[PDB]
RNA sequence: CGGGGAAACCCAGGUGGAGGCCUGUAGCGAUGCUGACGUGCAAAUCGCUCGUAUGAUUUGGGUAUCGGAGCGAAAGACUCA
RNA sequence: ACACGAGUUGUUCGGAAACUGAGCACAACGUUAUAUCGUUUUGUUAGGAAAGUGAAGGUGGUCGGCCAUAACUGAAAAGGGGCAACAGAGAACCUGGGAUUAUAUUCCAAAAAGAAAUUGCAUGUGGG
RNA sequence: CCCAACUGCAGACCGUACUCAUCACCGCAUCAGGUCCCCAAGCAUAGAAUGCUCUGGUACAUAGAGAAAGGUACACUCAGGGAAGUCGGCAAAAUAGAUGCGUAAGUUCGCAAGAAGCAUUGGCUCUGAGGGCAAAAAUUGCCAACUCAGAACUGCUUACGGCGGGGAAUCCAACUGUAUAAUUAAAACAUAGGUUUGUG
RNA sequence: AGAAGACCCUGUUGAGUUUGACUCCAGUCUGGCUCUGUGCGGCGA
RNA sequence: CACCGUCUAGGUUUCCGUGCUGUAAACUGAACCAACGGGAAGUUCCGGAGUCUUGUUUCGAGACAUCUGCCAGAUGGGGAGUUUGGCUG
RNA sequence: AGUGGUAAUGCGAAACACUGCCAGGUAACAAAUCAAUCCUCCCACGGUGAGCUUUCUUUUCACCAUAAUCCACCUUGGGCCUUUUACCGCGUUGUUCGGAGCGGGGGCUCAAGAUUGAAAAAUGCAGCUCUACGUACUGUUGUGAGUUCUGCGCAUUAACGCAAAAACCUGGGGUGU
């Protein structure tokens, strides 16, 4: 209680809570798991618009 | 040298408890203190902590299951059944 | 002339459970809106032993549905449950080991555990170590699922009652002999006061109906009626048949 | 020992101030009745147990 | 670590420190002398001998269960001589 | 033993203030001809409106758009009180003394024999 | 208004003596009974065994004088015989540490087992091994702390304390454990193991 | 000496325990009405 | 007996759907105290965040008993009270 | 509106200032083996006093002390980083470890100590010397044995898996903007 904050923490994120091998394993999965959904979200909107000209292009075919 | 003939870990108990109840306990006292295969981490390192609790000494993975052996033979029958039944829905 | 020991355990004084080192009650998470319509995902953080069970527990971490917090949930684990697993929980959850989904959604012939006998009571059937229920059929007119309990006794339950998928963890336990009265001391240490077990014939006639005599014999026939009073109902209570069961294996129960 | 409540210490303090003899001039009054104290408590013979 | 073998596996020297293991203090009990004492040191004690002594072990404080009731590894034992 | 006279000194030591445990049972509710009865920690009372605390802002005397001090409005905190451990938790003081007939990690006074640690509140100096 | 280092002032309540036991508590009492915790020296020795000793404590438990018979002992011996004593080897005797060798039937192969049974042991003077850290370093320097084996020489009156007697079978209970405080500790009870019943 | 025989018997004296003794009582079960309402019917008299 | 009115809207899907933005073996991240927009920088009022209540907290059972109270009968050493003649070499 | 180092992570006179809400950690528990701290015992060095002396004994006995609290920072056990990549190697009395990164080379840290200092000689003890609880001076090793403090735990036999909470600590997010 009487000590400075520096004997109980360290200068980076989650310092004094998490270690160096798992601060980085959260930085890496905060990037790779967010970006994996962006690949699957933009794949989903690209599929529904290809449906929007697979059948709306059949208005000029019968 | 070789220290006993056929009482292995059960030589702990001496001339007690009957020959065959030492032998039913022998296959499961050997099994729970043997290190099993960490399929997560590739190593032979699963040691049982408490009853039903296993822990890869290389991978620090804690797996529930099996009182004296890591995977009981009724589990692998179940894992195949769940894997088959999720293929019929996809 | 004095009160029988089996009648005395219902006062529950020296004979209550030994629960100080127990964790909380193991149950499924609350059947909220988030499972009646979607799935909640959790994550297994620890596999736990409490005193007086042979099955492993698990703390699964959900997010609270309505508040900025996370809910620690103590479930009893199936076999193969590892820390990190991402349990899914609800209607739209897939069919995998560890997931908890309604019995209407689990296709037939599937091994389930922590099945609940009415919707919402958070798991009452198949929770001892190594046990499981098998789903036999579904009825869509009545909306009920009929499954085989671990005794073999069938039971029809509503198809909105959910169940976890798997064997209960910690199985194979009874197959090792105890070998010692010391090892039975510590087995019943975290349970309750019910050991050592003194036979009724070893007692005096004041304590038990079987006690007394010059030879240790039960005098009267030891199969008592269903309608015997407390104190008189000791022995083989309402035995339909006795003796060494020579033949098949009848399911026991009403 | 060392622990006592103060309400037990103040009862043990009253009995020390009662454990004193009859003075001599009591024995010289007119309608005298008292020779000795009849309530002289000794710590070994009879116990207060406070 | 050494040795034998085509292999299955056997054979030896250490290492290690398992056990309701053994001898044996303290502790906890109480076998025999049918010892001493038996208006005692004592309304149950003394002496030597004996049981056990890592365990179903011993123990303090705190708590909870009682009168036709309590508690009991069960002797109708124990519940302030 | 008896009579008489004395003797126990604390910011830090033990307790309480101020922890929780096995448990207890006040309120509430139910019961009972009768409360002297039951429930009352598996997260936790009571058919069960037991929070009197207050984020942010508005109102108008203070310190260089931040504070801080005074009175209206209202986000957010489900789950009433109190006990139970002088061996568990917690806990800021250590020596020296020629200082007693008897107390001391308790008394020692300007060279405190002295050396500290800690809590509350306050000035001044200095910094934003 | 925030903060630092300092300073200035104040730091409340209760306990505190003595005991904790062969005299301070409980057993009617200054009762050989019981009663939780901490500190814990030297030598012999495996040693919280047991014997003796510096520190601390004590000489307090009615004493004196003193060869009866009879007793009681945490006291001894006893020639020849050696359980003939006796319900019964009850009581005593005997065995004994350590080291080397050796060990049967039976067996759940773990044991039985310290089976049984043999041998050695002193004192003294030496000789071998078993190491460190300081500069073919495969060797020159210096040095602690002990243990074991061997060897001559010499002595025994077998000489502290402490410390299994052993074997062949029969009965019963598997085992360690519990158990009639104050006449029964057992073969009883418990136990693991086996079975049954009720129960979704 | 110890102590109104702990054996035995007597008493219209007990008490612990037992049970197809005698008289009952809780408990368990079973029937009746009740709590107990709303519809479409069916077997009945 | 007809009609009207209460009675409105909607993720996804090529009318269906039935309240929906995430997963379809699983491998330990994050998520709060509203951004933004409209209609009349600060207010007020809306949307974001659908509206509606012949009302039940929600699910299951349901006039059963898994409820309540009285009668009625079987059982009933679990327990209570009491008794267990007399004469008598 | 904190800031260094590739990184393990560093830097505190007063802004590296504050905490509706959230999440962690501390409190917080565990064998045996080996190594073992304070301290005790012994041995070795000596100094002071005392005891023995027909003989012997470079001799026997006593004493030789350093409290908290600071301050500055050589070992031997943990964790890790970076660089070389290694599939036999490192290591323990001991049941094992390594491409999921061994071993070397450089490091960063943590824990237990050691050391220099402030306290502290002014104190303590035993001697002794001088004209009254008086004074002036003199003195202040150990590869021995025992030590649970520690190393020490996701830590014991286990169908035994080993309390809780207050109080506190750090972060996330926000404010400062
Ligand atoms: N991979 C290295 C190998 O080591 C080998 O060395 C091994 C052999 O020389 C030798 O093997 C022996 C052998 O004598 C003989 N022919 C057969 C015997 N089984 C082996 O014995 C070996 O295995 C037994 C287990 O049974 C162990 O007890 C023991 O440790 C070991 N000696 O002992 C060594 C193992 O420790 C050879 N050098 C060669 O094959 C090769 O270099
Ligand atoms: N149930 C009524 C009670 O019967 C008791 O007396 C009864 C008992 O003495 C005795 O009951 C016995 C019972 O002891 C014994 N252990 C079992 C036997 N089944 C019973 O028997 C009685 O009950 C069954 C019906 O269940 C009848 O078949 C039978 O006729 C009848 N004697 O038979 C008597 C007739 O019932 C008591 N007199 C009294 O408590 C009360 O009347
Ligand atoms: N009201 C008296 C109380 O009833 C309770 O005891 C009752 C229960 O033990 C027991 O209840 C049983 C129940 O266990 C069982 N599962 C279902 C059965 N319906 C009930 O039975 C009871 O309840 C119903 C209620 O209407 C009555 O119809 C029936 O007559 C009655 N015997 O019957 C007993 C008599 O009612 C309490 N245990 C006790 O404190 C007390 O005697
Ligand atoms: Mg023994
Ligand atoms: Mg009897
Ligand atoms: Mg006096
Ligand atoms: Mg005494
Ligand atoms: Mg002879
Ligand atoms: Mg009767
Ligand atoms: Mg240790």
């Amino acid at each position: 209680r009487l000590a400075s904050r520096h004997e109980k923490s360290v200068s980076r994120a989650y310092g004094g809570v998490l270690s160096h091998d798992q601060v980085r394993d959260r930085v890496v999965r905060a990037f790779l798991v967010e970006e994996q959904r962006i690949v699957k979200q933009a794949l989903k909107e690209h599929s529904k618009m290809k449906l929007s000209h697979k059948r709306t292009a059949n208005k000029k075919k019968s | 040298a070789k220290r006993t003939v056929k009482m292995g870990v059960m030589g702990r108990y001496g001339t007690r408890y009957g020959a065959n109840p030492r032998k039913r306990a022998k296959k499961l006292e050997v099994s729970q203190h043997a290190k099993h295969f960490c399929s997560f981490c590739g190593k032979f390192a699963f040691r049982r902590k408490a009853v039903g609790i296993w822990r890869c000494d290389g991978c620090s993975k804690t797996v529930a299951g099996g009182a004296y052996t890591l995977s009981t033979p009724n589990n692998s029958t179940v894992r195949s059944t769940v894997r088959r039944l999720r293929e019929l829905a996809k | 002339g004095k009160t029988v020991l089996s009648c005395r355990k219902g006062n529950g004084s020296v004979y209550q459970v030994h629960g100080h080192k127990r964790l909380g009650p193991a149950k499924l998470r609350i059947l909220d809106y988030a499972e009646r319509h979607g799935y909640m995902r959790g994550v297994v953080k620890s596999i736990e032993h409490e005193a007086g069970r042979g099955a492993a527990l698990a703390r699964v971490e959900f997010r609270h549905p309505y508040k900025f917090r996370r809910v620690k949930e103590l479930m009893v684990a199936p076999e193969g449950m590892f820390t990190g697993q991402s349990v899914f929980c609800g209607q739209k959850a897939p069919l995998a080991i560890g997931n908890v989904l309604p019995l209407g959604q689990i296709t037939e012939g599937c091994i389930v555990c922590n099945v609940e006998a009415k919707p919402g009571d958070r798991g009452t059937l198949a929770r001892a170590s190594g046990d499981y229920c098998i789903i036999i059929s579904h009825n869509h007119e009545t909306g009920r699922t009929r499954l085989k309990l671990p005794s073999g006794q069938k039971k029809s339950v509503p198809s909105t009652s959910r169940a976890m998928i798997g064997i209960i963890s910690g199985g194979g336990r009874i197959e090792k002999p105890v070998l010692k009265a010391g090892n039975s001391f510590y087995r019943f240490r975290g349970k309750r006061n019910c050991w050592p077990k003194v036979r009724g014939v070893a007692r005096n006639p004041v304590e038990h109906p079987h006690g007394g005599g010059n030879h240790q014999h039960i005098g009267h026939p030891s199969t008592v009626s269903r309608h015997s009073p407390p104190g008189q109902k000791v022995g083989l209570i309402a035995a339909r048949r006795t003796g060494r069961i020579r033949g098949g294996k009848a399911v026991k129960g009403a | 020992g060392r622990f006592k409540p103060l309400a037990v210490k103040k009862k043990y303090a009253k009995k020390m101030n009662q454990n004193k003899p009859v003075p001599y001039w009591i024995r010289l009054r007119t309608g005298n009745r008292i020779k000795w104290n009849e309530k002289r408590r000794h710590w070994r013979r009879t116990k207060l147990n406070y």
